[PDB]
RNA sequence: UUUUUUUUUUU
RNA sequence: UUUUAUGAUCCCAGGCUGGUUUAAUAAGUCAAAGUUUAGCCAGAGUCG
RNA sequence: ACAGUUACCGUAGCUGUAGAUGAAUGCUAAUUAUAGAGUAUAUCUCCUAUGACACUGCAUAACAUA
RNA sequence: GAUUAAGCUGCAUUACGUUUAAACUUUACACUGGAUACGUUUUAAUGUUAACUUACUA
RNA sequence: UUUU
RNA sequence: GCGAGAAGGGAAGUGUGUUUCAAAG
RNA sequence: UUUUU
């Protein structure tokens, strides 16, 4: 989309003025050190997370040039492991197979009404 | 196949219904698409949790993550939506996209601007092409002998 | 346009306005890696090479035959970030 | 790094400026004899009305007119200006020529079908048995389809 | 691919006004039947899945 | 609570006990909850007396015994700044 | 302050309430089915309170007194009040009703609501009612009154006229249709 | 083939992430 | 602490 | 005939639960007897 | 997680030092205009307002076809 | 005389006690009531004031 | 604001 | 015609809650 | 606040 909206801008010397600046060099000048684990978690962390599991960005989409339209091949996803590891031994039995959804005494698949969890995929 | 959503429905609070909530911190709400009845309070209860929306993003283009195997099995329970929530799921290609405000058959100048717009645009790359041929990084004028740069973008 | 004080500046790349209602900054990225806090060296050797290391234990243990004639048998442990061409064929075949 | 935020910046103006510039040649005139006074006249205006024709220069600068900009004016309350707003979004569209019920099935009314008051020929016949097999008959509404066929 | 389809926008457009009805209450209740018909479709594939 | 006010109705100078020697300057501060307890005056100089509003908070001395309290300068009632500091 | 409350004609003698409402004390938000309509802007409850107990002194009293049902205004004439004073009881004639003078389309609280058209910038089809049996219970003001309605087209004249409609059979003679107003008829 | 309805791409990346899971 | 990217284990 | 130290009779006060990250070969696969912050369930009646 | 308590050795009991910051107070700073999460915080006395004007609908037979 | 019989379990001002105890908005993104209509509208929402007992910031 |  | 305690801590100890199941007015 | 010595 970028390469398809294109224009010529005229840039002058006068325009570049704030654009320099006075060190040469440039570094992080505030550590990242946390002060308050509690306090900080419960105002910044705990808002902004909305899911129970860790997801990345996923990858950009890949359009044709000529049709632009998307194309069938494209990278695959990008699975996330919790310190390089990706292997369990004793998987438990997650409830996630039949989301509100269990089984009657006649057999037959009815629904429910609960709250769900919201530490489920977090608690494998 | 009724009696499949029948712990669904409430009577108390209400049939199901599809809406959006408000949530986060100051200065930065995200919206949040779930599941509850329609008595339900914004900001409580929800029976499942379909995605979320957020209008504002770093990169300036709004992003919304949805589940593509439940949205669908929720609508055949019977679950209605605002006229809001209808228009983003039709882009999507979930559900037909419903028409905008004031119709279809109303919109006779729109025609009319939409093609100027893009007229514009194509005659414009025109313009570009012979650029390229003698494409110059410092082009003078003959005011003051003054340098302009040129870059594209 | 020529930017001369610093007010000339401030209203030229300063977004337009909008509502007061309406959600006006954006919303933080949150790394997998980094929730709460930001590792960084704080002491001598603050500009090094440090490469990220990603361990990668055997798949299984079951004797595994050759794929097409080319051996997928594990021969070392110690297995580093960057993916092995004798396991990117095994993988390769699996999808 | 401050240099690519300046020229996203720099371009973005430029989008704005021509854009808004097509907008105000494609605007609708008012009919004749409707000045700026006329038309905040007829939509039954507060005592406020030549204070607020006198701020607009013309009817360009009126229909044009963003939110923000009407918050400046001084003489202008929440009931006003939720008002104006309404009226300026009919008239573009055509939506408030003559407020009455007849007037909307005469003139935004009017499908051609391409068969419409035709009688059934041979050829007809055969075509409307094949799509019977294509979509199922006793599942859902199967009129819906067929007839747009 | 019909109601998912280009098709579905030109088809609310022709359709026959009513005398005392709004001209975007035609379109919408054109709409509103559609939107039943998908309903269906996805409660039959459910099932049989 | 961190801190509680009260009012003094006696000043008296309680000797220290041994190997100190010299004299400590003590008052009675009477607790807003109507418990009564010594209380220390740290700084040169004095200017308490008889029905006094001071603040006192917490601390302990061992030079006067049974003493736990101290007061507080500046933010208490009638109790000027030190002299020289 | 609000009016009083009062019984109207035909009424026995009621005992008054000490409260409003049962929640008077506690809340204060809660309003009843059964209010009372006397701010501007509103109409009677017909038949609850339109036509309050009269009472003057002595002096005041005169037979023009109770005449004063027959010489209300047009805008609150009803329609038992207008056919008593027409010839045969306004029988074997012609009414309609002109909804142009409402009391809350000119006055009153919510008297600039936003209509779905939105201002109004600038011959009709008016049903007509012929009433055939007539009844009286608490006269000047109550009547059942049985009547055949049917659709009429007006008249290009300066006032409101039928010309020669009504023309369809809508339905047979049945209950009156509105209460509030009425005009006359050519008869 | 050609899948241009937005619901048949969206499930033709679900498969594949399954298919390598899958042993 | 990435020119044309809104992608990047940047270090 | 019935309860009763595995607390029968009996006096005062306290309503139950969830909340994602969280360093260390206490490398938790659910934070390991008991610690919380938008939240679930639940909370009598009266115009005589 | 480490030291100190006669200048010999088991118990026992103390001072400083960690984290969690869900009170108050003292000194010094209003220093570009991209500053936040929770019961939105407790007891008692006098006086005033509320209570008939609260949201919506005339589709509550309306504005009614050359 | 005609029914003439009015001030909270809520909110606000002032005052006392305690180490401490909250008033400034074009209040219009949402949810929700009403409804034939994204046809109307409402302080329980949202955005600002702050002794920072927190994030980010050549 | 060495992006308001 | 429709909606409205959306400002409730006054009652209770084996209770209020949690957990396992069930529910074709 | 000011700004290519």
């Amino acid at each position: 989309w970028s390469q398809k909206q294109r224009r010529l801008l005229d840039v002058t010397d006068g325009m570049l003025m704030f654009c320099r600046k006075h060190t040469r060099l440039s570094f992080k000048k505030h550590h990242g050190v946390i002060r308050r684990q509690k306090t900080h978690y419960f105002s910044n962390v705990r808002p902004f997370l909305w899911r129970s599991s860790r997801v990345l960005e996923p990858p950009p989409l890949l359009l044709y040039r000529h049709s632009g339209k998307p194309a069938d091949w494209q990278l695959p996803a990008r699975p996330f492991y919790r310190q390089g590891v990706s292997g369990l031994l004793f998987p438990p039995r997650l409830r996630r197979g039949f989301p509100s959804m269990r089984v009657n005494s006649k057999g037959q698949f009815v629904g429910v009404n609960k709250m769900p969890y919201i530490a489920e995929k977090a608690q494998p | 196949v009724r009696h499949m959503f029948l712990p669904f429905y409430s009577k108390e609070r209400g049939p199901p219904r599809i809406r959006m909530q408000v949530a986060g911190v100051k200065g930065k709400r995200f919206y949040k698409i779930v599941a509850a009845n329609q008595r339900d309070p914004r900001d409580g209860k929800h029976m499942e949790v379909l995605g979320s929306y957020a209008p504002c993003t770093p990169s300036g283009v709004e992003e919304l993550r949805l589940r593509f195997s439940r949205i669908k099995f929720w609508l055949a329970a019977g679950a209605a939506f605002n006229s809001k929530m209808g228009g983003l799921l039709g882009n999507a290609g979930l559900v037909p996209l419903p028409p905008p405000m004031f119709g279809w058959r109303t919109k006779a100048r729109y025609t009319l601007l939409e093609s100027v717009m893009q007229k514009q645009e194509k005659l414009r790359e025109n313009q570009l092409r012979e650029y390229f041929k003698t494409a110059e990084p410092v082009v003078y004028r003959q005011v003051s002998e003054d340098r302009d740069d040129v870059e594209q973008e | 346009v020529s930017f001369k004080n610093r007010a000339e500046w401030r209203a030229f790349m300063r977004l337009p306005p909008k509502s007061r209602v309406e959600p006006r900054r954006p919303i933080p990225r949150i790394f997998p890696w980094r929730m709460a806090h930001n590792p960084l060296p704080r002491r001598y050797p603050l500009y090094k090479h440090r490469t990220l290391f990603l361990p990668l234990s055997l798949p299984s243990y079951s004797p595994q035959p050759a794929i097409s004639g080319v051996a997928v048998a594990p021969l070392t442990i110690t297995t580093n970030a960057a993916q092995l061409p004798r396991t990117l064929l095994l993988q390769s075949a699996v999808r | 790094k401050t240099f690519k935020r300046f020229i996203l910046r720099y371009k973005q103006k430029e989008e704005e400026a021509e854009d808004l510039l097509l907008k105000r040649t494609y605007t609708k005139p008012l009919p004749e004899g409707w000045t700026v006074l006329t038309f905040l006249e007829k939509i039954n205006i507060g005592e406020n009305a030549e204070d607020i024709a006198a701020a607009f220069s013309s009817w360009t600068d009126l229909a044009n007119a963003t939110i923000d900009v009407l918050q400046s004016v001084e003489g202008m309350t929440n009931q006003q200006r939720r008002l104006i707003v309404k009226h300026v979004r009919l008239y573009n569209h055509g939506l408030w020529p003559e407020n009455s019920y007849e007037d909307y099935i005469d003139k935004f009314q009017a499908p051609p079908l391409e068969n419409e008051n035709k009688e059934w020929t041979e050829a007809d016949d055969a075509r409307l048995l094949e799509l019977a097999a294509q979509y199922d008959v006793s599942f859902g509404d199967p009129w819906l389809y067929i007839s747009w066929e | 691919h019909f109601l998912l389809g280009p098709a579905a926008i030109e088809q609310q457009k022709a359709a026959k006004m009513q005398r005392g009805l709004t001209p975007y209450q035609t379109e919408l209740f054109m709409w509103e039947r559609q939107m039943r018909e998908i309903r269906k479709i996805y409660r039959a594939q459910y099932l049989q899945r | 609570a961190p801190q509680k006010k009260g009012i003094c109705v006696k000043v008296r100078v309680q000797t220290p006990r041994k190997p100190n020697s010299g004299l400590r300057k003590v008052a009675r501060v009477r607790l807003s909850t109507g418990r009564t307890v010594l209380v220390y005056i740290p700084g040169i100089g004095h200017n308490l007396n008889v029905h006094s509003v001071v603040l006192v908070r917490g601390g302990r001395c061992k030079d006067v015994p049974g003493c736990n309290y101290k007061a507080v300068r500046g933010v208490a009632d009638l109790l000027p700044v030190k002299n020289r500091e | 302050v609000p009016p009083p409350l009062k019984s109207g004609i035909g009424e026995p003698k009621k005992t008054g309430y000490k409260f409003p409402h049962v929640f008077f004390p506690y809340k204060s938000r809660y309003r009843s089915p059964h209010r009372q309509r006397w701010w501007p802007g509103s109409a009677p409850r017909f038949l609850l309170h339109s036509h309050p107990k009269r009472w003057a002194p002595r002096r005041d009293l005169s037979f023009a007194f109770f005449a004063f049902h027959g010489l209300k205004p047009f805008a609150e004439k009803n329609l038992y009040e207008l056919m008593h004073s027409l010839p045969l009881r306004g029988a074997s004639s012609y009414f309609w009703r002109e909804a142009d003078s409402d009391p809350w389309k000119h006055l009153g609280r919510k008297a600039n609501r936003l209509q779905a058209r939105g201002v109004r910038t600038q011959g009709r089809k008016q049903l007509v009612f012929s009433p055939r049996e007539i009844y009286y219970k608490r006269r000047p003001f109550h009547a059942l009154v049985f009547g055949r309605l049917s659709v009429g087209q007006l008249g290009a004249s300066p006032p409101e006229a039928v010309p020669p409609e009504p023309e369809r059979a809508e339905k047979p003679p049945d209950c009156e249709s509105k209460e509030q107003r009425k005009c006359a008829g050519v008869s | 083939r050609k899948l241009r309805l937005h619901q048949e791409r969206a499930s033709r990346g679900h498969i594949e992430y399954l298919r390598q899971l899958e042993r």
